[PDB]
RNA sequence: AAAUUGAAGAGUUUGAUCAUGGCUCAGAUUGAACGCUGGCGGCAGGCCUAACACAUGCAAGUCGAACGGUAACAGGAAGAAGCUUGCUUCUUUGCUGACGAGUGGCGGACGGGUGAGUAAUGUCUGGGAAACUGCCUGAUGGAGGGGGAUAACUACUGGAAACGGUAGCUAAUACCGCAUAACGUCGCAAGACCAAAGAGGGGGACCUUCGGGCCUCUUGCCAUCGGAUGUGCCCAGAUGGGAUUAGCUAGUAGGUGGGGUAACGGCUCACCUAGGCGACGAUCCCUAGCUGGUCUGAGAGGAUGACCAGCCACACUGGAACUGAGACACGGUCCAGACUCCUACGGGAGGCAGCAGUGGGGAAUAUUGCACAAUGGGCGCAAGCCUGAUGCAGCCAUGCCGCGUGUAUGAAGAAGGCCUUCGGGUUGUAAAGUACUUUCAGCGGGGAGGAAGGGAGUAAAGUUAAUACCUUUGCUCAUUGACGUUACCCGCAGAAGAAGCACCGGCUAACUCCGUGCCAGCAGCCGCGGUAAUACGGAGGGUGCAAGCGUUAAUCGGAAUUACUG
């Protein structure tokens, strides 16, 4: 870049972009042990991965890396499908 | 120009000579700079004015190259340098074009100081460039004619302390006039196009003074200066009559050289620089009226109506007027070639259709295809050809004219042949019987038939036929047939003269 | 901007006097006033219909000084404004400064008192206003600046005025070298051989 | 009271006529150009062409009151001395006024440029419902206790440069756990789950580890529900032409369910139904940013979309997402393309449709200027710093408006020119002469306003333990204008420095002579030119405009000549 903070902007969006990278595959991840639970049909398994997805869907949404919207979606569907088999 | 105001400057001195001489060689030492053989062509075809600091006081050189096609360039640098310098060696003894020197500076009543090149090189005495520049008026050593010679190494790096001395002297001995103050003046060194810059000047300014503000006139060109710019250094602030400053702002690329004067308001200078276009635009359709009317008939009484067009574009405005000159030298009564539409640089959309129009090359002494350019030379059936120099230039526009010739002159005979008993032919309306003398008769070559030794007709074969054989070569001492289209009388006694091209 | 030219042409081409000198002596005197200027002044014109009309608007613009382009203005803000067309180019006219100064004698001539005014000698309201075209309203006083007082022209502007017809709608007193404005003159104030009806034809078609 | 209360026709077909019908003119208008000419000023306008390419400067920073900090300069200091004993120079130490480089915060999504693309994820009018929304704002509560890092820096090392490699080492309002957790999110509910950060100003007992504790106020941080502003989304109508384009469509149209977004939605995917669009113009093709408005017209219309303002779209070309409240980013990032610059040859760098400026194209369009003083934007508690926004200045008669280039007097009415039947007529009161004025330009002298604020003190209130500090409001003192030689006023000199352009046969205001002789030439239309040419060219005279005047280009008018009105 061209300017001075211009460069010092490109270097800080990088760092922020390695940090959010991480903490966002982190949650996809617990968020995809709940779906891969509800396709083997268990309660428990399903149940136990949605309490540990809760608080986290719902930090990273207080930590602006997703909205509160999305936090709440993912943590309905989910509740709604575990409901429907047990 | 008030206050009569009188103040010393830094003498301009220009340098003369027969190309070699290290000309070059003398400044860029001075300037321990060494751009020599730097550039292609290894001699300096271009002008530049580098003004350097050395004791005693302040000094700035100015160069013009010593060759038969710059006329003009030796012949202004002479009457703009208070100081003329003039290079020889003793190797090199006096040329023609260093005589040619000699009259650009007493014509330009410029007094003149010389050197000696070569010290280092033993068949090389300075007894004898004295004593045969003696013979001329110019050059006197110690007979009183107040001249001094100075003998200077020039790869050694020799003094010079002597050379540098003489010239300090020379224009100490002479009152120099100048002023710090006033209105500027002065005149213009060369000039060219530049494609970000835009139209550019290199101003010798006689009265020193300068502004970025100040309207500043040359020639029939007016215009506010936007910057300044001083050899190597990219912006000045102020410039005095001595040093030399590149002028940026002007309206379009001036003449090669003429008189600058600045004024104090644009408007008034407005109608004054279309004045001088007028004059120059009337008498432009006036040597047009003449050159055309000179004939005073409708068409030439000769053959020498076959002619070559060329388009020529020079980065540098100093150039096209010059070597122009020395382009209509080559010129010749046979093939005549003209220059059209000469311009301040590069190429463009008008001169690509210039060329387009009437079949010519485009040739440039340094130019770059322009993007719009290239897709017109392209699509089109053209020629881009650029030359670092002067010479490999006159040479092949030469080539171009030579080969525009088209001369048979015979042209050594292939066969001649007599013929007898001649026959009639229904196709070609006769046939001529022959015995081939010498040679070899053949059918595409062509012939001269002559009687009496004058030439009775001449032609073409379009059949050679023996008996109902009609090969196509014959020998000598062996019979043979000939006819040919639009011969009307066979006469006994003449001979046809085949000859092959 | 202004016609310097001979003034009398002026008069004679328009067959009448346009009261562009003095008055001191009779025109007929000075020029021979019934006869067009020129080489052919003798010959009559056969005027057509476009040519009465140009020749009336040229005299009334005589009379007042006013060149093409300000006149045509007038006639445009005379249109615009409510009322009779060609009696609101004359009230626009007659309220112009170097005019009003004119007819309160304080200039010989309509060419004189627009120089008294373009020169700094005339006040309006005790503030000097310069620029010949200014409008001047009804209740306004225009006077001579003290300094212009002792000009021997206006004394003589004030004698020959004082031999025209008196203007109704200005008070004029000639000692103090002011005066008063009083209100538009109507049309009826204005002479009656001006056909301002024509210069409106020739401005609306 | 007033505020669309407005409308013209002429020449030209014919021997002549009436009708038909086109061509042409008078008018307004212009971002104009060219030709001749050119004094001043105020206000405006100024690449319409190549969304062609761009050298150089400048156009986005700021905060030490978040943070470790010193390298510059500035003081200060135990202690070195300049020592001529109070003046001091340097060795030192961030002690502090400040501040380069660094982390961090807020701004680089605004302001400014352009109109390429787009006949619709556009615009205009009018409505909807499923949403987010930095800074500013009201409400109610938090602001507890910890942890591991890292740039700077240090050491070693690679590069021509750009910029790197190792290992050390350290701070915070950088970053992450843990606690706390409802009028928040999920859930019928029971329940389950989510955050944060300090930094300054001043100070009375009181005292220590002299850091501060503690007292107090300012400010920032977190949560939730609002306000305001901004933005996303949906529907209807309108918004160019072409059928020498009539059929178009597989995410296509709908349904179910999963996923997805801030949010509704074929947004996406699977499955199912077989629909959806179209002569009320789909599809395809050409062209084009839309509007307020602008020009013209009595109107209805016609033409149009510079300058100002609103919306959209774009940022070298094609594609992409990252950061962020906001971007798929005008001076950010990545890839590919076109192109250019640097290089020590190995490798690097850039994108003026920001402001000046350059080349190129063109009939044609400006200075590489001054200033943040004013308004407004960014940051900051502030002081202030930044601001080619903006305010101004330069250039151009490009346009509009104003003024000047003198005023008055001046006759047998001169000389000269021009016409003349040689009587005289005209140029012409024109000139000369005579008085007289002095705007503007020139030169000196003086001198508003655009300035509100901000700074020291002071006093009073609200604060509080407090007269501190803070903040508000009065007081005084000294101050802030780029323009600028400002506007304007006074004085001096003299008519002194300031008039050109087109036209004069009819349309059409303005007539004669000489030259030419179907030539040279004119010509908007008719039509002029072969011996009297008011039509060519010169002259005298005249007409119309006037710092302009003509010619060319261009829209509408007249044209009821696309006729809805008609």
């Amino acid at each position: 870049a061209n300017i001075k903070s211009a460069k010092k902007r490109a270097i800080q969006s990088e760092k922020a972009r390695k940090h959010n990278a991480s903490r966002r595959s982190m949650m996809r991840t617990f968020i995809k042990k709940v779906y891969a639970a509800i396709e083997a049909g268990d309660k428990a398994a399903a149940q136990k991965a949605f309490n540990e997805m809760q608080p986290i869907v719902d930090r990273q949404a207080a930590k602006g890396l997703i909205h509160k919207n999305k936090a709440a979606r993912h943590k309905a569907n989910l509740t709604a499908q575990i409901n429907k088999l047990a | 120009d008030t206050g009569a105001a009188a103040e010393p400057r830094a003498p301009v001195v220009t340098i003369m000579g027969h190309v070699d001489h290290g000309k070059t060689s003398l400044l860029d030492y001075i300037r321990s700079t060494k751009v020599a053989s730097g550039e292609a062509g290894g001699i300096t075809q271009h002008i530049g004015a580098y003004h350097v600091e050395t004791e005693n006081g302040m000094i700035t050189f100015l160069d013009t190259p010593g060759h038969a096609a710059f006329t003009s360039m030796r012949a202004r640098g002479a009457q703009a340098t208070d100081i003329v310098v003039l290079v020889v060696a003793a190797d090199d003894g006096v040329m023609p074009q260093t005589i040619e020197a000699i009259q650009h500076a007493k014509a330009a009543q410029v007094p003149v100081v010389v050197a000696v090149n070569k010290i280092d090189k033993p068949e090389a005495d300075p007894d004898r460039v004295k004593n045969e520049l003696s013979q001329y008026g110019i050059l006197p050593e110690e007979w009183g004619g107040e001249s001094q010679f100075v003998h200077v190494s020039a790869k050694a790096g020799t003094g010079i302390d002597e050379l540098l001395d003489a010239i300090l002297l020379q224009a100490e001995v002479l009152e120099l006039k100048a002023v710090r103050k006033g209105m500027a003046s002065g005149a213009v060194i060369e000039s060219f196009l530049d494609k970000g810059r835009g139209p550019v000047a290199t101003v010798l300014v006689r009265e020193g003074t300068l502004h970025k503000g100040d309207i500043v006139l040359c020639g029939f060109e007016y215009g506010r200066v936007r910057a300044m710019r001083n050899e190597l250094g990219q912006e000045v602030l102020e410039a005095g009559p001595s040093i030399p400053v590149e002028i940026l702002g002007l309206s379009g690329v001036p003449a090669a050289g003429d008189e600058v004067t600045v004024v104090r308001d644009e408007k008034k200078a407005r109608e004054v620089a279309l004045y001088r276009q007028g004059k120059f635009r009337e008498v432009k359709l006036a040597r047009q009226q003449k050159s055309k009317l000179e004939n005073m008939f409708a068409n030439m009484t000769e053959g020498e109506v076959h002619e070559v067009n060329i388009v020529l574009k020079a980065d540098v405005q100093g150039s096209v007027e010059a070597i122009s000159d020395s382009l209509l030298k080559l010129s010749t009564d046979e093939v005549k070639v003209k220059i059209i539409g000469s311009g301040v640089g590069g190429i463009t959309e008008t001169d690509a259709t210039l060329a387009a129009a009437s079949n010519a090359i485009l040739v440039g002494f340094n130019v770059r295809a322009d993007a719009s350019a290239r897709k017109v030379i392209e699509a089109e059936s053209l020629d881009l050809r650029y030359y670092s120099v002067i010479y490999n230039l006159i040479d092949e526009v030469k080539a171009a004219m030579s080969g525009m010739l088209s001369p048979e002159l015979k042209q050594q005979i292939i066969g001649l042949a007599e013929v007898r008993d001649v026959f009639k032919s229904p196709k070609f309306g006769a046939i001529a019987g022959c015995m081939v003398t010498e040679g070899v008769v053949k059918r595409h070559n062509p012939i001269r038939v002559l009687r009496d030794n004058v030439v009775i007709y001449e032609g073409e074969l379009e059949s050679l036929r023996r008996f109902k054989d009609d090969v196509n070569e014959v020998r000598n001492g062996m019979e043979c047939g000939i006819g040919v289209k639009n011969y009307n009388d066979v006469r006994t006694g003449d001979v046809i003269e085949v000859f092959e091209i | 901007a202004r016609y310097l030219g001979p003034k009398l042409k002026l008069s004679r081409r328009e067959g009448t006097d346009l009261f562009l000198k003095s008055g001191v002596r009779a025109i007929d005197t000075k020029c021979k006033i019934e006869q067009a200027p020129g080489q052919h002044g003798a010959r009559k014109p056969r005027l057509s219909d476009y040519g009465v009309q140009l020749r009336e608007k040229q005299k009334v613009r005589r009379i007042y000084g006013v060149l093409e382009r300000q006149f045509r203005n007038y006639y445009k803000e005379a249109a615009r404004l409510k009322g009779n067309t060609g009696e609101n180019l004359l009230a626009l006219l007659e309220g112009r400064l170097d005019n009003v100064v004119y007819r309160m004698g304080f200039g010989a001539t309509r060419a004189e008192a627009r120089q008294l005014v373009s020169h700094k000698a005339i006040m309006v309201n005790g503030r000097v206003v310069n620029i010949a075209s200014y409008q001047v309203s009804p209740n306004d006083v225009v006077s001579i600046r003290e300094k212009a007082k002792k000009q021997s022209r206006v004394k003589a502007a004030l004698e020959l005025a004082e031999q025209r017809e008196k203007p109704t709608w200005l008070e004029v007193d000639a000692g103090k070298m002011e005066g008063t404005f009083k209100r538009k003159p109507e049309r009826s104030d204005l002479s009656a051989d001006i056909n301002e009806h024509l210069i409106v034809e020739l401005y609306s078609k």
